Order: structure tokens, then C-alpha cells, then sequence
């Protein structure tokens, strides 16, 4: 008799609703259709109770899985229609037995793909239905355009839906030449058993050479490269009590080295070659320099540069210029603010041409500043606001076809990404930001990149979109409170350090 | 004792109109932003100077400010202080400012030392920041007002260290990383603000919070019966007595010194005994499980015999005014010191400085002038040393001085006021005055030349305080009883 969810005639059962594929349809019927069902899988030998069917019609159906052999047992069977379904798996031998298959349908089912040789030994095929999806044209749909290209069955076009490059491409047009199968990762290099606030890299000698900063021990821990081994080994320490920052700076080959501390004062060292040991040369005031949260450097016309962002009100930010000998102070900005970071910028106000040096401080429960370098007085002047921006905790600059643009970071709400327009930042893009306390951008092998850090859930690599003009997801790090991101290029070897504050400090490798 | 005991910071929060912008001209989000500061700063003194932050009145100015909001803290805070004596009318431990601005100072805040349950000096200024960094803001000015400053003395010589390299002590410079913990020495000086008379109305244990009721949180709220705590330490006390907010069958209470084992400690019980010679000691009442309210005599009793004269519940002396200001091992100069140097007027002592030149003190003043030390050091407890540190030489007695500067007005190294300079006289603007020149009020007396009839003492709060076996509001009355 009829199953109850089913409406049947001699010949023919329609099933609506229907828990699982019904083992009681009366066995000499010859077209089975099921609609708007409530089982989500097909296993092996679903319809063997049936096995004179000549047709099978499945539509608006939600499934898990399709198995392997789901088919078989129907020798007869010579239509099979599976449309506007979804379907979040069809397995290898999905079809194997159907020998007399004349007619197969999975149009409008939004597959993404298809395994190989899903249509082997599939001998009577005059048909195949494969509209209405939406194929990711990689290498796991090589084989299909293979197929395609050889099968003697009617196939209508079809196109890509991704990835982009490939979106709206007709798939039928494709050569087994057009996969991209390559493709980059940023590889877990190795875990450095310590922990970091802020990591730097810099050129002594024609060596690459990269210094981290450790907040609990109090070392300025300087790394080297091994050109053998392909590792990194341990170059030379600085000892500080509660280092923040270990900024390099090399003027004509000799190494200079800025050390910000919480306690005891910062202090300046220099390299020396023939004593091969780093040198206490000069010391930074207590009184004027108390809490440094940030070092940038920079060059104007010749002239060498620092910058110390001081968190505390007494502390002022102040510029230090190099005079051959030395640092010594040549500017203060922004009294009584708690400046968290600096960054430095060239960027050109309209109407000029001609990119102008400029400087952006960050500072607690207020908006970033931008200071314009003024030639004449040889100092930063004429202070402006970045409107839309409150408690921004630094910035950071990249180029992309000329254009200059930066990266706002907060620690709670969304951090921003802004493009410098001839006389303000303008709005890109902006994205949530879960404990961050880092938004780098990066440029790897003429790649941009932007990696934003996170304390709560895991740290996300952004990259830029031509078309987009805009940042899309890229790959997911897992790293313990990150603090800084930092380029490692070493003969055509592109490495990537990120800065653990809780957990340890972390090497990736770009390929 | 009074420093096993849980103290209680009743505070009041007021928002200037800055800190309205700050949170978009919302209300409800400045509340709740302030009682996260809040919250947060009452985890940090709970958990260490056993004593609990409750917030227990607000307002906030959405129209503008009542006053001008100096750049300068110090500043800020004794306009505020005002404002809170003439308009703010409800009851408070302390009274802090919340601004929206920034100042331009050192510190993120500024608040009087010993301040607390003082009308002028009952209260700190806090500016705006994060959640986190706000709070460990109000923590040290509430410390400030406890009594907790970092002794720069034992600093300098290394007798008390933070033992945090990383995140620091809450008493220190604020970075980024933020502290979490006070030093030992803190919790000494802490100690001994209390054991000296101080924060007396620190012990009144508030009920009604200003948030729905929470069972476990320690506060007996509405609907709930009792409340001890948390489970882990309801079990040391409570655990029998309360159960889920609810006295069980054979309970009068909960918890608290009066009570033992769910019933009520009978009256006449010693709960808090005196901390020294200006305080009186508290006994159960009978009727309820808390201890009685911590109160002191009034201000104008003496204490160390006749040498000193008891305000807020701490006693003024010359020798324990320079034990605050250069070290416990220092001592008040002889009485002869001043006799002679105060009179001259010189730099080596004075009666206050007027344009340029000293004042001369007059020979009854002289108690009431520049302060003076033996066996001084070079650097005081608190403050700024303005200038060098005087030293002045049958018995030849070495006359110290020095001047500290916690505010521009405001100078240690005079005689502060209310210190004793003879029979039934204190100073007051480097001068000697009469005890009627203070206008002290007086309690209820049926016994001429008594003070409660001669049978009892005059407490802070104007009541007489009466003697065993003694009654009546003028304590005249006598009463019998085993
Ligand atoms: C497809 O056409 C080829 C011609 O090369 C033929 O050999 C083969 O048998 C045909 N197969 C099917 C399944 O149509
Ligand atoms: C530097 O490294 C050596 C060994 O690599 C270690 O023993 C020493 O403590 C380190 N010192 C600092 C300041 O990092
Ligand atoms: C910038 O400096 C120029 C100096 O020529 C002055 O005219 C202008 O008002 C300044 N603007 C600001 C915002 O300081
Ligand atoms: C508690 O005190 C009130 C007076 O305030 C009194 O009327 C009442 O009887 C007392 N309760 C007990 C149980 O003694
Ligand atoms: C006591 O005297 C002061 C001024 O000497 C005065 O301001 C105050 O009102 C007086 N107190 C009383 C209760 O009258
Ligand atoms: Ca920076
Ligand atoms: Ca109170
Ligand atoms: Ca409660
Ligand atoms: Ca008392």
C-alpha cells in the first residue's frame, strides 16, 4: 500500500515531507519523486525495494550527505533529476551502478564542487544537467573540465563562481593549463621559547639582523641569520630593566641602538666592530622621558631622526636629532597627552606634488594628530585631528599605486582602514577588533598584506583586493597576545615574526 | 581588631558635563560606565586592604558644568570640595569627581590625605580613561583619602619596594600595563591610619545597593533576608545560619560580630574596642548582627595627656605632626626651641611669610608657629621640600624645621591647626586662641561644669556616650542591672 507522506498510482509515487526514504513504496512503481523531505542522508541501497524504477526525482530537499552506492540495485533506473536541493556532500561513487542512466540532473543545487570521477562508467549518459551552481574553479574541478572536454553527452555551459579571478568564467572554455594550484601560506617557521613586546630588523654589514625586546627579563634580544643551518641563532643581548622598545638605527654602516625602558631611564648604545660588544654612549633624562611606549625613526634631507611616544602626562614626546655624535633633544609635542604611539608619513598635501614629511601621534581617550614638517622653522607645525576616530591606540602606513593609506587600531569596537586623499583620510573599510592591539601592514614579494592582531580569538592576515580596492581575508594565525608584526626579507626567503606578550614569541615563513 | 575588621567606603560619584559628552549626553551609560570604574576599583580593595567601594549616590551635570574645571587638579578639587559643601546635601564616606578632561598634570587625579569622612576633604577628582585605567585612578585617590601615601622616606632608603617589575604598584607612575596590588608598606600605613582614629565612618555596613539584588555578593538587599557572601567563604561564616538568601529555622542572623553561631550577641558586648584616647569603644546592641557604628569623641577632648586635642578622631600633636611629615624616629623639639626662634622671625622660624618677609610671632603665638624637630632627616614622607631644612643649636637643645609643600597654599612645617599651645588653647592661623574661639558644640548636660552630667562622654555625632549602669540622653539618670 501507499506510504502514508506519499500519494500514489499504479506507476508512479510522489512523497512530501517524509522522514526517511520510505522502505514500504509498493515495489513496481517506476518514478519516484521526493519533495520538501525531512531525512538529510541517502546511504547505500536506499531504494533497493524498489528496483524496477526507471525514474528518480529529488527537489527542495535540505541533505547531509549522499553516500557512496546511495543508487545502486536500480539496473533499470534510466533518469535521475536532483534539483533545487541542498547538498552538503555528494561522495565519489554517489552513481556507480547506474549503467542505464540516459539523463542525470544536479541543476540548481549551489554545489561548489564535485569529486572526480563522479560520472565513471556512467556508459549511457545523454545528458547531464549541471546549471545553476556554483563551482569553485580550482584544482579539485580539474578533472570535470576534462570531462567535458571529452564526454559524448549534451552538457549546457556553465561558469565559475570563484574564486574571483575565475567568477564568470565559463567552465566549458577552461583548460586543464588554467588552474592556479599555487598559491601562498604563511608557514609556522618556529615558536622562540620567550616572550615579546616589540620585534625590529635592520642591515649591519650587508647581515640581516633581527632585535627583540624582552619586558620581563630585561634583555634586547638581537638575533642573527644562519645562512647554513637556515635558522636563527642568538647574535648578542642588552641588558634593561623593563624594555618597551629596541629601535635600530644605522647611520653610514654604523649601528646605533635606542633602548626605552619603564624603569632606570632609556638609554642610547652603539655597535662597536673591533670590540665586537654594544656601548652605553649617552643617556636620556628620567624627567623628560618617563613612560615610552613607542620608538619611530625617520630621515629628513640628510638629517637622522627619533621619536619617543610617552604614555605619561609629565613626559612629553620629544624628537631627538643626530648630529654626528650623538642624540639631543630638537622638539616636544603634544604636553600633558598620553601619546601611545608614533608613526611617520610622506604624504602629499594638495596642491603639491611632492610627498612632505609627516607625523601621527596616538593618544588615550583621544584623536590620532597629524604634524606637518615645516622647513623654514625645522620643526613640526600646524597640528590637525582625525575626525571620525576616538581612542585610537596607533597607526600605521603602507603604499598602494601611489596612493598612501594607514591603519587605525583599537583595542575594543572596530579598528579602520583610511586612504589619504590631498587634504584628509577617507573611510575603506573597517573591522572588528577583539582585544587588538596591532593592525601592521605588511608588503611581501610586491604582496600587501595586513595582519590584525588579537588578544581574545585569533589573529587575522588580511590581503589587498585590485578589484576590491579593499582588505579580504587571507589566512588565520594562532597567536598569545600579539604586540608587533615584522617583515624578515633574507635572499628571496620572506619570514614573518609576531610578538607574543603571554605566550611565546612566533617565526612564520611566506611561500 | 580595627584592622581585622571589613571597612566600608561609602562613595558618591559626580559626573561633570565633560564626562556626559564623553558618553554621548547619555545617562544611563554614565552610569553604568561609573559603576564599572567603580566595581572594578572596589575588586582591587577588596581583595587586598579588605575594605569594599559601594557606590551609594550619583549625579551627573547634562545641563554644564557647576564650575570652571582647571587644567590643574589641585585646583579642580578644592572648587569641587566646595561646590560639595554648599549643594550636595546626601550622605557619603567620600565624594569624587568624575571629569571628562584631562589635566595637566603628573598625576591622573588628586585627592587629601586622611580625607575620608571629612566634609572638606571627604573627596578626590578622577580624570577620564579607559575602564581598567580609571580605576586603578580612583583606587589611589581613595587611598590618598585612607590614609595610604608612598612613603618617599622609605622609598629613597629602599624600605619599601614594589616587588612587581612588570605591571608596578597602584601608588606608582601609571603605563599602559596597568597594576593590580598595593605594596606591603602600604598596608601598614593603612593600618595605622585606622589605629591613629582614622576613617571612623568606614564601618557602617551598607544594605540597599544601587543595582538589582544579588544573592552572594555580601549585601543584605531587598527581599533577601541575609547574605553571606560567597559559598566558598559563606562556609567559615553564615553556612549554617543562611541558606540561599534565607534565615533558617533556628537563626536571628547571619553574619557579623554580633553574631555567634545564628544568634544575636547580647548587649553589652565589647565589638571594636578604642583604637587610642580619642575614641569610644562600641558594644552590641543586642538587636542586630553588625557591630555598632564606629564613633569617637568630639572634637576638643584631649589626648596625650594634655599635649594634644582630638579632631576626627586623631590626635594633633607637634610630636606626632613631625612623625608624619620626617619619620617615626623623629621627635618634637623642645618647648624652649620655640620660645626663642618663633619669636625672632627669621627664616629659622616664624609665624608665616608675607611678601617677601617673615612674620614675627608674638610671645603667646609662639606654640602656634613654625614647626619644629630633633633628629630630622633630608627628605619627608610626603610632599615637595621647598627650600633647605633648618637646624638650630644648662641643656643645648637642636631646633629642626623644614617646609613641605603638598599644595601652593597649603604648608607643612607650621603648626597645624587645632594643636594645643596651652591650657584650654589651640592655634588657628598661626595664632593662639581660646577653645571658644573654635565654637565647639556641646552635648546635653542636667550637672553644670559636667560634660553628659558627669557620667558619660560626648561622641562625634553631639550624643552622650553614658557610663555602665547609666541612662537617659543627659546620662542622669542611674539604672541597675546585673
Ligand atoms: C564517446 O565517443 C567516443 C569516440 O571517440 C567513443 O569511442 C565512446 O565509446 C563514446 N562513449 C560514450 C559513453 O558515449
Ligand atoms: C644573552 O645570551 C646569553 C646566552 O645566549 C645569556 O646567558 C645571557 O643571560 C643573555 N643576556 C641578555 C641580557 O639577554
Ligand atoms: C598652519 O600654519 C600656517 C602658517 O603659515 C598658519 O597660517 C595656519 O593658521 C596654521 N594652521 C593651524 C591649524 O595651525
Ligand atoms: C529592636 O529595637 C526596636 C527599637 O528600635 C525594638 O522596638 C525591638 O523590640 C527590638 N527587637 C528585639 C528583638 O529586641
Ligand atoms: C564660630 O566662629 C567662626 C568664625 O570665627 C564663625 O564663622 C562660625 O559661624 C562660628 N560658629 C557658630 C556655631 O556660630
Ligand atoms: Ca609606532
Ligand atoms: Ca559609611
Ligand atoms: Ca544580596
Ligand atoms: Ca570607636
Amino acid at each position: 500500500k501507499c506510504p502514508a507522506v506519499c500519494t500514489c498510482t499504479k506507476d508512479n509515487a510522489l512523497c512530501e515531507n517524509a522522514r526517511s526514504i520510505p522502505r514500504t513504496v509498493p515495489p513496481d512503481v517506476i518514478s519516484l519523486s521526493f519533495v520538501r523531505s525531512g531525512f538529510t542522508e541517502i546511504s547505500e541501497g536506499s531504494f533497493l525495494f524498489t528496483p524496477s524504477l526507471q525514474l528518480l526525482l529529488f527537489t527542495s530537499n535540505s541533505f547531509d550527505v549522499i553516500s557512496d552506492d546511495a543508487f545502486i540495485g536500480l539496473p533499470h533506473l534510466e533518469y535521475l533529476f536532483i534539483e533545487n536541493n541542498n547538498i552538503k556532500s555528494i561522495s565519489r561513487h554517489t552513481f556507480r551502478g547506474l549503467k542505464s542512466l540516459i539523463h542525470l540532473s544536479l541543476a540548481n543545487n549551489n554545489l561548489q564542487t564535485l569529486p572526480k570521477d563522479i560520472f565513471k562508467g556512467l556508459d549511457s549518459l545523454t545528458n547531464v544537467d549541471l546549471r545553476g551552481n556554483s563551482f569553485n574553479c580550482d584544482c579539485k574541478l580539474k578533472w570535470l573540465v576534462e570531462w567535458l572536454g571529452h564526454t559524448n553527452a549534451t552538457v549546457e555551459d556553465i561558469y565559475c563562481e570563484g574564486p574571483p579571478e575565475y567568477k564568470k568564467r565559463k567552465i566549458n572554455s577552461l583548460s586543464s593549463k588554467d588552474f592556479d594550484c599555487i598559491i601562498t601560506e604563511f608557514a609556522k617557521s618556529q615558536d622562540l621559547p620567550y616572550q615579546s613586546l616589540s620585534i625590529d630588523t635592520f642591515s649591519y654589514l650587508n647581515d640581516e639582523y633581527v632585535v627583540i625586546a624582552q619586558p620581563f627579563t630585561g634583555k634586547c634580544i638581537f638575533l642573527e641569520w644562519d645562512h647554513v643551518e637556515k635558522t636563527f641563532r642568538n647574535y648578542d643581548n642588552i641588558t634593561g630593566t623593563s624594555t618597551v622598545v629596541c629601535k635600530p638605527i644605522v647611520i653610514e654602516t654604523q649601528l646605533y641602538v635606542i633602548v626605552a625602558q619603564l624603569f632606570g631611564g632609556s638609554h642610547i648604545y652603539k655597535r662597536d666592530s673591533f670590540a665586537n660588544k654594544f656601548i652605553k654612549i649617552q643617556d636620556i633624562e628620567i624627567l623628560k622621558i618617563r613612560k615610552p611606549n613607542d620608538i619611530e625613526t625617520f630621515k629628513i634631507e640628510n638629517n637622522w631622526y627619533f621619536v619617543v611616544a610617552d604614555s605619561s602626562k609629565a613626559g612629553f614626546t620629544t624628537i631627538y636629532k643626530w648630529n654626528g655624535n650623538g642624540f639631543y633633544s630638537h622638539q616636544s609635542l603634544h604636553a600633558w597627552y598620553r601619546d601611545t604611539d608614533v608613526e611617520y608619513l610622506e604624504i602629499v598635501r594638495t596642491p603639491q606634488t611632492l610627498r612632505t614629511p609627516h607625523l601621527i601621534l596616538s593618544s588615550s581617550s583621544q584623536r590620532p594628530v597629524i604634524y606637518q614638517w615645516n622647513k623654514a622653522t625645522q620643526l613640526f607645525t600646524n597640528q590637525t585631528d582625525i575626525p571620525n576616530m576616538e581612542d585610537v591606540y596607533a597607526v600605521k602606513h603602507f603604499s598602494v599605486k601611489g596612493d598612501v593609506y594607514i591603519c587605525l587600531t583599537r583595542f575594543i569596537g572596530d579598528s579602520k582602514v583610511m586612504k589619504w586623499g590631498g587634504s584628509s583620510f577617507q573611510d575603506i573599510q573597517a573591522m572588528p577588533s577583539r582585544g587588538s592591539m596591532v593592525f601592521q601592514p605588511l608588503q611581501i614579494n610586491n604582496y600587501q598584506y595586513a595582519i590584525l592582531g588579537s588578544d581574545y580569538s585569533f589573529t587575522q592576515v588580511y590581503n589587498w583586493d585590485a578589484e576590491k580596492a579593499k582588505f579580504v581575508k587571507f589566512q588565520e594565525l594562532n597567536v598569545q597576545a600579539p604586540r608587533s608584526f615584522t617583515h624578515v626579507s633574507i635572499n628571496k626567503r620572506n619570514f614573518l615574526f609576531a610578538s607574543s606578550f603571554k605566550g611565546n614569541t612566533q617565526i612564520y615563513k611566506h611561500v | 581588631n580595627v584592622e581585622e575588621e571589613t571597612k566600608y567606603i561609602e562613595l558618591m560619584i559626580v559626573n561633570d558635563h565633560l564626562m556626559f559628552k564623553k558618553h554621548r549626553l547619555s545617562v544611563v551609560h554614565t552610569n553604568t560606565y561609573a559603576k564599572s570604574v567603580v566595581n572594578m576599583a572596589d575588586l582591587i580593595y577588596k581583595d587586598q586592604l579588605k575594605t569594599r567601594i559601594v557606590l551609594v549616590a550619583m549625579e551627573t551635570w547634562a545641563t554644564d558644568n557647576k564650575f570652571a574645571i582647571s587644567e590643574n587638579p589641585l585646583i579642580t578639587l578644592r572648587e569641587f570640595m566646595k561646590y560639595r559643601r554648599d549643594f550636595i546635601k546626601e550622605k557619603s564616606d567620600a565624594v569624587h569627581l568624575f571629569s571628562g578632561s584631562q589635566f595637566e598634570s603628573s598625576r591622573s587625579g588628586a585627592a587629601y590625605i586622611g580625607g575620608i569622612c571629612s566634609l572638606l576633604k571627604g573627596g578626590g577628582v578622577n580624570e577620564f580613561g579607559k575602564t581598567d585605567l580609571m580605576a586603578v585612578t580612583l583606587a589611589q585617590s581613595l587611598a590618598h583619602n585612607i590614609g595610604i601615601i608612598s612613603d618617599k622616606r622609605k622609598l629613597a632608603s629602599g624600605e619599601c619596594k614594589c616587588e612587581d617589575t612588570w605591571s608596578g604598584c597602584i601608588m606608582g607612575d601609571t603605563g599602559y600595563y596597568l597594576p593590580k596590588k598595593f605594596t606591603q608598606c602600604n598596608i601598614e600605613e593603612y593600618h595605622d591610619f585606622l589605629n591613629s582614629g582614622g576613617g571612623a565612618c568606614l564601618f557602617n555596613k551598607p544594605s540597599k545597593l544601587l543595582d538589582p539584588p544579588e544573592c552572594g555578593n555580601g549585601f543584605i538587599e531587598t527581599g533577601e533576608e541575609c547574605d553571606c557572601g560567597t559559598p566558598a567563604e559563606c562556609v567559615l561564616e553564615g553556612a549554617e545560619c543562611c541558606k540561599k538568601c534565607t534565615l533558617t529555622q533556628d537563626s536571628q542572623c547571619s553574619d557579623g560580630l554580633c553574631c555567634k553561631k545564628c544568634k544575636f550577641q547580647p548587649m553589652g558586648t565589647v565589638c571594636r574596642e578604642a583604637v587610642n584616647d580619642c575614641d569610644i569603644r562600641e558594644t552590641c546592641s543586642g538587636n542586630s548582627s553588625q557591630c555598632a557604628p564606629n564613633i569617637h569623641k568630639m572634637d576638643g577632648y584631649s589626648c596625650d595627656g594634655v599635649q594634644g586635642i582630638c579632631f576626627g578622631g586623631r590626635c594633633k600633636t607637634r610630636d606626632r605632626q613631625c612623625k608624619y611629615i620626617w619619620g617615626q624616629k623623629v621627635t618634637a623639639s623642645d618647648k624652649y626651641c620655640y620660645e626663642k626662634l618663633n619669636i625672632e622671625g627669621t627664616e629659622k622660624g616664624n609665624c608665616g611669610k608675607d611678601k617677601d618677609t617673615w612674620i614675627q610671632c608674638n610671645k603667646r603665638d609662639v606654640l602656634c608657629g613654625y614647626l619644629l624637630c630633633t633628629n630630622i632627616g633630608n627628605i619627608p614622607r610626603l610632599g615637595e621640600l621647598d627650600g633647605e631644612i633648618t637646624s638650630t643649636l644648662g641643656r643645648t637643645l637642636n631646633c629642626s624645621g623644614g617646609h613641605v609643600k603638598l599644595e601652593e597654599d597649603v604648608d607643612l612645617g607650621y603648626v597645624e591647626d587645632g594643636t594645643p599651645c596651652g591650657p584650654q588653647m589651640m592655634c588657628l592661623e598661626h595664632r593662639c586662641l581660646p577653645v571658644a574661639s573654635f565654637n565647639f558644640s556641646t552635648c546635653l548636660s542636667s550637672k553644670e561644669g559636667t560634660i553628659c552630667s558627669g557620667n558619660g562622654v560626648c561622641s562625634n555625632e553631639l550624643k552622650c556616650v553614658c557610663n555602665r549602669h547609666w541612662i537617659g540622653s543627659d546620662c542622669n539618670t542611674y539604672f541597675p542591672h546585673n
